[PDB]
């Protein structure tokens, strides 16, 4: 059952725990994204009528992978504490010491729910560890990066069962890394209702040895980087170089990540200071511009009762490039039966100037230009 | 045809221990009720009547119009005894170590029963289902009619849903059908007894044999049910004794609450 | 090489059931009983095996617990007053403990393991077991439903299934009768059986055996019709109670029932904080007819979050 359709079946009482888990989307750093509620069940007397459903189980995304975790209320006693299933993973240990939100179980607080599962995750981490310690060489790494607290401390970790041949492990670090993605552009969805969730950048790492041999990263990028980078197959990363140096491979990717976000996030903030600048001294008469994205704007002026259009386009280079200005008449178009126009790049421009600078050449430019344009346009131009 | 079926939890526990009292052989009964119609047409089952089955053998299972008689003279006497509109409005038998489904001899029989009014619904009980590879214990059950098929005769199932209603207490009506059950068994017995002594000109050791049999096989019935039930009934008791003491507890805890309070 | 066999008899499991089905939730309790040792009498085998042991757990009565957590909190410690609350339940031996969980996988919980480790610590009883019945509907349609029952024990810390067991009356009732007589054509053997015939076979035929049996059964029968009688009556006060307890608690939750701007908060904190002095006056209202702009007070001082760079 899809999430829209599954709010509705939840018991009134249990509805906001389910609801704050659901929006807050993942529960660690996930990588899949894929969270979702499937199996959801009345646990009461058939007859019990309207919404009443208090049992489900919850696919949880982790590390690449998913737990199924089957989470139990009782409709009719909505104030007491759940109950947990951790699937086929019998041998998970979880210390109830760790449960401060279990221990201290107040439906008082929405969010209860998610902050018992939250801790819950991070001892099934810890239990990781313990199952990953016993297969030996690769906690080199972990203690490591242990030792690094804003990697260590912002990470989960996984390893398979043995292969029933050769006794080998599997196993895949996740990292939550810390540059700094809030000032990342924004775009819109074809759903809207769609959340894009918290901008952030994880890398994953997987072994298929039981020893630093044949490693595979891979780095996965919120849906807003990813639009503001120009999409994951045209970036490339640098490949596993071999032997254990972790502490050593992140904050290489980590320094190449940073350069391109503020490479991309200062053209963005310079388009914005462009649009700003322009809107300020043009605003009474603007047509449209791109909200989203700054990379187009299109204003209405007159000149002597005579109406014209300027689209003012501004290249991903823009404080390099020169925006590209296009002049239009709302009169004439051409024989093609196409809008009459003409474009203007190489004009009066420096680089180095700010957004009022340009508004103000723009305007001294407009007053220069636009009699030799109008005076074309009815020399070529036709009704 | 019926619609839907809700099933007293005070009948369903006679028509469960009814079921798990015996492994070699499929068991029967009938359930009273009423037709109701709300929100569609319901059947209320309030009760029912254990039966001895006489043929036995494996999926022969059918009631005679002589149980329907007295069937119909215990609902009449419920009817006037309770005020209630009761008639005979289903069937149900036993499936052990057999899967709950019906076959077809259930479904021509369910059938030929519909033939008296297609608002006659059939019940069946899966019981002990044994299984060493998942080493767990199943029971379940299921409600059921017939239809004509298509094709000639071959009459074909359809599923009935059905419901337990939380009835929270023990009707006194559904202890005076358990402690039948311990009376059919007697009575069986005996008959087999009596039916065997018809040859009155038979070997005397031989007649020892038979009594001595009739005294193992009541040993077996008062060992095997008449013991545990009577067990059961002392311990509900006290379950009930201390239930009692704890809820006077509870009405004196809410009477201060109120009287205090406002 | 040791095995646990779970015994029960088919009115207790039916008891269980019906205290289920009519607790509109979950429910527990604990089953009350004997655990008997005895030695595998080995068929066929061999002088070089290990002869298993059977520890046959018979399953006589259950304790329902009217309400859940009444002897553990939310990390399954038991508490003290716990112990007390199943002595008061006035007991004669433990030996395991219940659950039904509507719509739930067979397989004990998180809760489940810690609280049945706890109770065999603080019963000192490291041989309970736990009957987990999970009860489930089939097809959708609610046609089939289907009760999934399975006991468990702790073995290697971790809790392994136990096989278990309902008794009834077909377990080898055996029904003989012997028919066709077995007739000799011995004058000594006929002479016998006459003289001693009259010492149980009675007199005006019937034999005494069978009158013995059947008036024990009959005493046993009104035993039974005395103990309806009674447990009915239990049953009539337990009703009465019960609708007074609820019609109390329906008064109470009523009486507790009854005796108890849409603007842009973060735009304007924004703006008050990027300009401290300066102009200021900057508010979001306008005359809508000169290009003259109206201000507004704000609330100024609501709680500012993500307070972040307005150009790089
Ligand atoms: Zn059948």
């Amino acid at each position: 059952m899809s999430p829209e359709i599954a709010l509705n079946r939840i018991s009134p009482m249990l509805s906001p725990f389910i609801s704050s888990v659901v929006r807050n989307g993942k529960v660690g750093l996930d990588a899949t994204n894929c969270l979702r509620i499937t199996d959801l069940k009345s646990g009461c007397t058939s007859l019990t009528p309207g919404p009443n459903c208090d049992r489900f189980k919850l696919h949880i995304p982790y590390a690449g992978e998913t737990l199924k975790w089957d989470i139990i209320f009782n409709a009719q006693y909505p104030e007491l504490p759940p109950d947990f299933i951790f699937g086929e993973d019998a041998e998970f240990l979880p210390d109830p010491s760790a449960l401060h939100n279990l221990a201290s179980w107040n439906p008082s607080n929405p969010e209860c729910l998610l902050l018992v599962v939250k801790e819950l995750v991070q001892q099934y981490h810890q239990f990781q560890c313990g199952r990953l310690r016993e297969s030996s060489r690769l906690m080199f790494e972990y203690q490591t990066l242990l030792e690094e607290p804003q990697y260590g401390e912002n990470m989960e970790i996984y390893a398979g069962k043995k292969n029933n041949w050769t006794g080998e492990f599997s196993a895949r670090f996740l990292l939550k890394l810390p540059v700094d993605f809030s000032n990342i552009p924004t775009y819109l969805l074809k759903d809207v209702n769609e959340d894009p969730g918290e901008d952030v950048a994880l890398l994953s790492v997987s072994f298929e040895d039981t020893e630093a041999t044949q490693v595979y990263p891979k780095l996965y990028l919120s849906p807003r980087i990813e639009h503001a980078l120009g999409g994951s197959s045209a970036l490339h990363i640098p490949a596993f170089p071999g032997g254990g140096c972790l502490i050593d491979y992140v904050p290489q990717v980590c320094h190449l990540l940073t350069n391109k976000v503020q490479y991309v996030i200062q053209g963005y903030h310079k388009r914005r200071e462009y649009i700003a600048a322009f809107l300020s001294h043009f605003g009474t008469g603007v047509v449209e511009y791109d909200a989203e994205g700054f990379t187009k704007l299109t204003l209405l002026l007159m000149w002597k009762d005579f109406c014209f259009l300027v689209h003012i386009d501004l290249p991903l280079f823009f404080p390099r490039d020169q925006p590209t200005l296009t002049f239009q008449s709302v009169y004439h178009f051409t024989n093609s039966g196409q809008l009459y126009s003409q474009a203007q790049k190489n004009y009066p421009y420096s680089p180095r100037w700010d957004g009022n600078e340009m508004a103000k050449r723009a305007k001294a430019y407009f007053k220069t230009f636009v009699p030799q344009f109008q005076e074309a346009a009815f020399a070529n131009g036709k009704l | 045809a019926v619609q839907a079926v809700h099933l007293e939890s005070d009948a369903f526990l006679v028509c469960l221990n009814h079921a798990l009292s015996t492994e070699k052989e499929e068991v029967m009964g009938l359930c009273i009720g009423e037709l109701n119609d709300d929100i569609i047409r319901i059947v209320h089952i309030h009760s029912v009547i254990i039966l001895r089955r006489s043929d036995k053998r494996k999926d022969r299972v059918e009631i005679s119009p002589e149980q329907l008689s007295a069937a119909s003279t215990e609902a009449e006497r419920l009817a006037e005894l309770t005020g209630r509109p009761m008639r005979v409005v289903g069937w149900y038998h036993s499936h052990p170590h057999i899967t709950v489904w019906p076959s077809h001899v259930d479904v021509r029989t369910q059938a030929m029963y519909q033939m008296m009014d297609q608002g006659f619904v059939g019940l069946i009980f899966s019981c002990f289902i044994e299984d060493k590879n998942t080493k767990t214990g199943r029971v379940l059950y299921t409600c059921f009619q017939s239809i004509q098929a298509q094709k000639s005769s071959e009459y074909e199932r359809i599923e009935i849903p059905i419901h337990i209603v939380p009835h929270i207490t023990i009707g006194k009506v559904c202890l005076e059908s358990a402690v039948e059950l311990p009376k059919i068994l007697c009575q069986e017995e005996q008959d087999a007894y009596r039916r065997i002594h018809s040859l009155t000109h038979l070997d005397s050791v031989t007649k020892i044999h038979n009594g001595s049999v009739f005294t193992k096989n009541l040993c077996s019935q008062m060992s095997a049910v008449s013991g545990p039930l009577l067990q059961w009934l002392e311990d509900r008791l006290e379950q009930n004794q201390q239930h009692l003491q704890e809820l006077q507890q509870e009405k004196e805890e809410l009477m201060e609450e109120l009287s205090s309070l406002e | 090489g040791e095995s646990t066999l779970g015994v029960l008899s088919g009115f207790v499991l039916g008891a269980l059931t019906f205290h289920h089905l009519n607790t509109d939730s979950d429910t527990e309790g604990f089953l009350l009983g004997e655990m008997k040792g005895e030695a595998k009498n080995s068929i066929t085998d061999s002088q070089m095996d290990n002869v298993k042991v059977v520890y046959t757990i018979d399953i006589q009565k259950y304790i329902p617990c009217y309400r859940l957590f009444s002897f553990y909190n939310s990390l399954g410690e038991v508490n003290e007053h716990a112990l007390k609350k199943v002595l008061s339940n006035v007991r004669k031996t433990v030996v395991g403990w219940y659950k039904f969980r509507r719509h739930s996988d067979q397989i004990m919980t998180f809760r489940e393991q810690l609280l049945h480790r706890n109770l065999q610590t603080h019963l000192s009883s490291p041989e309970l077991v736990f009957l987990l019945l999970t009860p489930s509907i089939t097809t959708e349609s609610c046609s089939t439903h289907c009760l999934e029952h399975a006991l468990y024990k702790p073995q290697r810390g971790l809790f392994h299934r136990v096989p278990l067991v309902v008794t009834n009356l077909g377990m080898s009732d055996q029904l003989g009768y012997k028919t066709e007589p077995a007739s000799c054509t011995s004058t000594v053997f006929s002479r016998a059986v006459r003289t001693h015939s009259s010492q149980f076979f009675n007199e005006d035929g019937s034999l005494k055996e069978v009158h013995k049996i059947n008036e024990m059964y009959a005493a046993v029968q009104e035993e039974l019709k005395s103990i309806c009688q009674k447990v009915e009556q239990s049953e009539r006060e337990v009703e009465k109670l019960l609708m007074d307890v609820n019609q109390l608690k329906e008064v109470r939750r009523t009486q507790q029932a009854r005796a108890t701007p849409q603007e842009n908060i973060l735009l304007c904190q924004a703006l008050r904080t990027f300009f401290p002095e300066s102009e200021v006056l900057h508010s979001c209202v306008i005359s809508l007819k000169n290009r003259h702009i109206s201000p507004s007070g704000c609330n100024v001082n609501h709680h500012v979050d993500v307070v972040d760079q307005l150009t790089l």
